[PDB]
RNA sequence: AGCUCCAAUAGCGUAUAUUGCUCGUAGUUGAACUAUUAAUAGGGACGGUCGGGGGCAUCAGUAUUCAAUUGUCAGAGGUGAAAUUCUUGGAUUUAUUGAAGACUAACUACUGCGAAAGCAUUUGCCAAGGACGUUUUCAUUAAUCAAGAACGAAAAACUAUGCCGACUAGGGAUCGGGUGGUGUUUUUUUAAUGACCCAC
């Protein structure tokens, strides 16, 4: 229950973290 | 009813109040020694009778029950207990 | 309908003293109920009372002066070793010196102080306070 | 309680406290159990019989006048009965109303009280199986109403 | 129910009888009719949205005087309800506060200097009477006695 | 003076999130007691009753509608006033019957009876039911009910609402039965020993 509400927490970060701001190559 | 002891009642309060809620439950009925002048005869009868009782020698009618206590028929001599 | 003739009993004594009469009748009786009636007796709970006979299952008269608070029993009879009858008692009965248990044990009906007293234990019937 | 309906009135006779025999009786225990037996030989039922000893026979209660009570009596003498009264006298009046039923089906009264009727009589044969003086499969029928009336 | 002149008309419609023995409209209403009209009409127009005692204060009057006035009115609404149940009538089912309302209270205009009921009274009845303090602090009272639940002997035993 | 003040000072803020009716089956509750009782537990019988409780015919009240017979001949109806309609082959109306199809008023309510919807003439026939009363019978056979079943005319509704209870006492009223007294009213070798007063 808070394991699974501490991992959601730390992954959606992470992810929000992880996605950025397109680029042409 | 105003206020009475529970322990020992008066002897009226015990023969006024309802037979079932005094302190020992028990009847109210009585028997009938009964004389017929058919052959002068002598029976013995229940207050509260439940059926047509004839005499053992001669047939005549001593009683039909009506509602709680009966009513004997015309023309017979009783004696309580 | 029959609830428990135990209940019966005590929820009518409970209410006719919270009422405030003097005299209460307790109809039908029982040996559990005597002993019970006994031990309120012996702590002076209540005042004198007497079995009544006619038989079939007699009556039962008490005289009770103020004292009954509040008494009940409880419905599961569970077990009960020592250190619960500690537990128990502060957890059921208002504070700590107050009131009794009542316990069923190998030597029968009596409350939790004297039952400490002979070190035994058992089932449970109820509480007076 | 008055179980399948909703009154609460009262019908029961008392008890006396004394469990013996009053004093001007004077008749005894065989010559009852003589006009117990007679009587038996006649075809009343047994109820109507104390009943009238109580009126008659002056027996003030037969199982006081004579240790053994009125049931016993029949089971010595060899009088015993095959189903219990109660329960006889219950189908009784439920073949009657059945009859009825059939002469004017319309009657939804008589449908609902014998549907009460049937009720009460399923749960006094279950109480008699279990005590089994009955024979443990005794599944009642109009047809067994009619040959134990008739 | 959602007309306003209806409404109107018909709870005025007991207050024009009794100052009558149809003028009923809002321009032949003359004189002592329409102050009572007015008063009764700025009072629910009022009641709806304000202070109940700032809404309705009732008016001063020594002791003795209203409690002989209460009286009387009282006896008079008991003597014409038992007339009415004797040779049986219908009759506005009320709440069990206060008065009836007839003919008499509107003509003599007893309302203001008596009131709807024992406001008192009202009070007492609208609290609630105080029970035990709560001592059985384990299981659940039933007539059977107490109930005291396996959880709650998991808990403790 | 480098505007003024305050808080941590080896730590520190920010943001998010938190602290209908009745039967009845499982389950649940469920008399005293060391050929026992018979619980102001339950069933049963019997005696007298009670009821606009139920099914089946049966007899009847009026009213309405139509038909027919006679009466005098000029409108009848309905509405706020109107109108549709009927009314020289005699409308409506008065008298006579006749017939059909619904309802059983005044008595009618402070109520009775049914589990509820419902329930009003008569006499029969049939079959159920409550309560009373019994030194009558059995022997705990009782109870709360979820699933299943039976019963319920089926335009309807539109100011109505009083805390709740395992509930203590009560009072005047009723309805039904019994117990007793007391006199009336009754009547008496003949037919139903009923009504009223009061205490229980
Ligand atoms: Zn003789």
């Amino acid at each position: 229950p808070g394991k699974m509400a501490r991992t959601m927490q730390r992954s959606s970060d992470v992810n929000e973290r992880k996605l950025h701001v397109p680029m042409v190559d | 009813v105003l206020v009475q002891d529970l322990l020992h009642p008066t002897a009226a309060s015990e023969a006024r109040k309802h037979k079932l809620k005094t302190l020992v439950q028990g009847p109210r009925s009585y028997f009938l020694d009964v004389k017929c002048p058919g052959c002068l005869n002598i029976t013995t009868v229940f207050s509260h009778a439940q059926t047509a009782v004839t005499c053992e020698s001669c047939s005549t009618i001593l009683c039909t029950p009506t509602g709680g206590k009966a009513k004997l028929s015309e023309g017979t001599s009783f004696r309580r207990k | 309908t029959r609830s428990s003739v135990l209940a019966d009993a005590l929820n009518a004594i409970n209410n006719a003293e919270k009422t405030g009469k003097r005299q209460v009748l307790i109809r039908p009786s029982s040996k559990v109920i005597i002993k019970f009636l006994q031990v309120m007796q012996k702590h002076g709970y209540i005042g004198e009372f007497e079995y009544i006979d006619d038989h079939r299952s007699g009556k039962i008269v008490v005289q009770l002066n103020g004292r009954l608070n509040k008494c009940g029993v409880i419905s599961p009879r569970f077990n009960v070793k020592i250190g619960d009858i500690e537990k128990w008692t502060a957890n059921l009965l208002p504070a700590r010196q107050f009131g009794y248990v009542i316990l069923t044990t190998s030597a029968g009906i009596m409350d939790h102080e004297e039952a400490r007293r002979k070190h035994v234990s058992g089932k449970i019937l109820g509480f007076v306070y | 309680g008055r179980m399948h309906s909703a009154g609460k009135g009262i019908s029961s006779s008392a008890i006396p406290y004394s469990r013996n025999a009053p004093a001007w009786f004077k008749l005894s225990s065989e010559s009852v159990i003589e006009q117990i037996v007679k009587y038996a030989r006649k075809g009343l039922t047994p109820s109507q019989i104390g009943v009238l000893l109580r009126d008659a026979h002056g027996v003030t209660q037969a199982r006081v006048i004579t240790g053994n009570k009125i049931m016993r009596i029949l089971k010595s003498n060899g009088l015993a009965p095959e189903i219990p009264e109660d329960l006889y006298y219950l189908i009784k009046k439920a073949v009657s109303v059945r009859k009825h039923l059939e002469r004017n089906r319309k009657d939804k009264d008589a449908k609902f009280r014998l549907i009460l009727i049937e009720s009460r009589i399923h749960r006094l044969a279950r109480y008699y199986r279990t005590v089994a003086v009955l024979p443990p499969n005794w599944k009642y029928e109009s047809a067994t109403a009619s040959a134990l009336v008739n | 129910q959602n007309d306003l002149e209806l409404q109107q008309f018909l709870r005025e419609s007991h207050l024009l009888s009794a100052f009558n023995n149809i003028v009923y409209q809002d321009d032949q209403v003359i004189g002592k009719a329409r102050s009572r009209t007015l008063e009764m009409r700025l009072n629910r127009l009022s009641r709806v949205n304000g202070h109940q005692d700032k809404i309705n204060k009732l008016e001063k009057v020594p002791m003795h005087i209203r409690r002989g006035m209460i009286d009387k009115h009282v006896k008079r609404i008991k003597k014409y309800e038992q007339e009415a149940a004797e040779g049986g009538i219908v009759l506005s089912k009320v709440k069990k506060g206060q008065f009836r309302k007839i003919e008499s209270t509107y003509k003599k205009d007893i309302e203001r200097r008596i009131g709807g009921s024992i406001k008192a009274r009202d009070k007492e009845k609208a609290t609630k009477r105080e029970r035990g303090l709560k001592i059985s602090s384990v299981g659940r009272s039933t007539r059977n006695g107490l109930i005291v639940s396996k959880r709650d002997i998991a808990r403790i035993s």
